[PDB]
């Protein structure tokens, strides 16, 4: 059963360091299991260390070797990434990955077979900030046919990223989470819709469930008609 | 030559067959084994392909692999929408320092869908945001083929152009496209007018959804 869990999301300074962490079950790491892989907002991926083959230690992509250490916990089957000398180029979505049990011994190769969720770095001088939520309520403005558009609005927030999920998950059909936009002021802001039936509107509770990890904002906003 | 490349873009309709190349050299492709990837927007990559040609337990038989001097080939038959996605390989390079490469990805997009004009919705601010001293006005553009728009706001027939933001559009989960926009204004700039519209162009176009404070 293998799962693979990151540390979340985290804003840096110019010049600071991040520390990433993995968690791993379903298989014992070795010392040797992890690999690190970034991805910069809409950019490919990008190896950044970890074991091959030939050379019996950890090796490190050109551009990182000054400045990054990998290191693998076997008591705590967690392994962490550290990168200093932060740059605006260092923002990305940082992934561990491993072989698991995808070990051939005929041929000692392995892909990466298991992936971390991701963990983005957002490298800048701009302060966290949590989120203000405001009701998009439904109207006949938003309703037709029998169904009807109700919405969240998550406002001036930093850095990325928020999630949003309606009435604690249960309700998943009909919605649409937008991008965020990143506002002139340097925040955030981004909205989630939900269609529902209009018929539903004097019954049923919409509860939008926004959560900011990087500020620890919960907020759970009622929309109402 | 330590190196992978692939092509930014492929393109095709539902049923069909498509193939996305990988291209390298001696030192990686040449020597090592080559896997494939799928990633999904805002998700983690996922193996498809490993060992040149081998498939994990829960990938279908529409996905498969092979190599060839210096390059390597990822194939999807029965092309369906879900397989929308960014495809990247991934090899060992044996060369150098030097150790695990990816090709710079391939967007592969699928091309079934017929012309839909835009659907728009408005909501005004809020109760809660204008006793905050704030004032958001949402444009929500909706079942929209292609994924290209563009926005204008206006107040009372005249532009609109300061405090304006605009997603770029991404699919919803039917496959048609939509995309949100932002006007920010003064609760008392939106108490005053006659009107706010949203004004949404479309392959030349032009639909508009218009509110007042006084609805």
């Amino acid at each position: 059963q293998v799962q693979v869990v990151q540390s979340g999301a985290e804003v840096r300074k110019p010049g600071a360091s991040v520390k990433v962490s993995c968690k791993v079950s379903g298989f014992t790491l070795t010392g040797l299991s992890i690999h690190w892989v970034r991805q910069a907002p809409g950019k490919g991926l990008e190896w950044m260390g970890g074991f091959g083959p030939e050379e019996n230690e950890i090796i490190y992509a050109q551009k990182f070797q000054g400045r990054v250490s990998m290191t693998e916990d076997t008591s705590t089957n967690t392994a962490y990434m550290e990168l200093s000398s932060l740059r605006s180029e260092d923002t990305a979505v940082y992934y561990c990955a491993t072989g698991g049990n995808y070990y051939n011994l005929w041929t000692g190769y392995y892909p990466l077979a298991y992936w971390g969720q991701g963990t983005l770095v957002t490298v800048s001088s701009a302060s966290t900030k949590g989120p203000s939520v405001f009701p998009l309520a439904p109207s006949s403005k938003s309703t037709s046919g029998g169904t009807a558009a109700l919405g969240c609005l998550v406002k001036d927030y930093f850095p990325e990223p928020v999630t949003v999920s309606w009435n604690s998950g249960a309700l998943t059909s009909g919605v649409h989470t937008f991008p965020a936009v990143l506002q002139s002021s340097g925040l955030y802001s981004l909205s989630s819709v939900v269609t529902v039936p209009s018929s539903s509107l004097g019954t049923q509770t919409y509860i939008c469930n926004v959560n900011h990890k990087p500020s620890n904002t919960k907020v759970d906003k009622k929309v109402e008609p | 030559q330590s190196v992978l490349t692939q092509p930014p873009s492929v393109s095709a309709a539902p049923g069909q067959k498509v193939t996305i190349s990988c291209s390298g050299s001696s030192s990686n492709i040449g020597k090592n084994y080559v896997s494939w990837y799928q990633q999904l927007p805002g998700a983690a990559p996922k193996l498809l392909i490993f060992d040149d040609t081998q498939r994990p337990s829960g990938i279908p038989d529409r996905f498969s692999g092979s190599k060839s001097g210096t390059s390597a080939t990822l194939a999807i038959t029965g092309l369906q929408t879900g397989d929308e996605a960014d495809y990247y390989c991934g090899t060992w390079d044996s060369s150098l320092s030097t150790g695990q490469l990816f090709g710079g990805g391939t967007k592969l997009t699928v091309l079934g869908q017929p012309k839909a004009a835009p659907s728009v919705t408005l909501f005004p601010p809020s109760s809660e945001e204008l006793q905050a001293n704030k004032a958001t006005l949402v444009c929500l553009i909706s079942d929209f083929y292609p994924g290209a728009v563009t926005v204008a706001w206006k107040a009372d027939s005249s532009p609109v152009k300061a405090g304006v933001e605009t997603t770029t559009p991404s699919k919803q989960s039917n496959n048609k496209y939509a995309a949100s926009s932002y006007l920010s204004l003064t609760p008392e700039q939106w108490k005053s007018h006659r009107s706010y519209s949203c004004q949404v162009t479309h392959e030349g176009s032009t639909v508009e959804k218009t509110m007042a404070h006084a609805e």
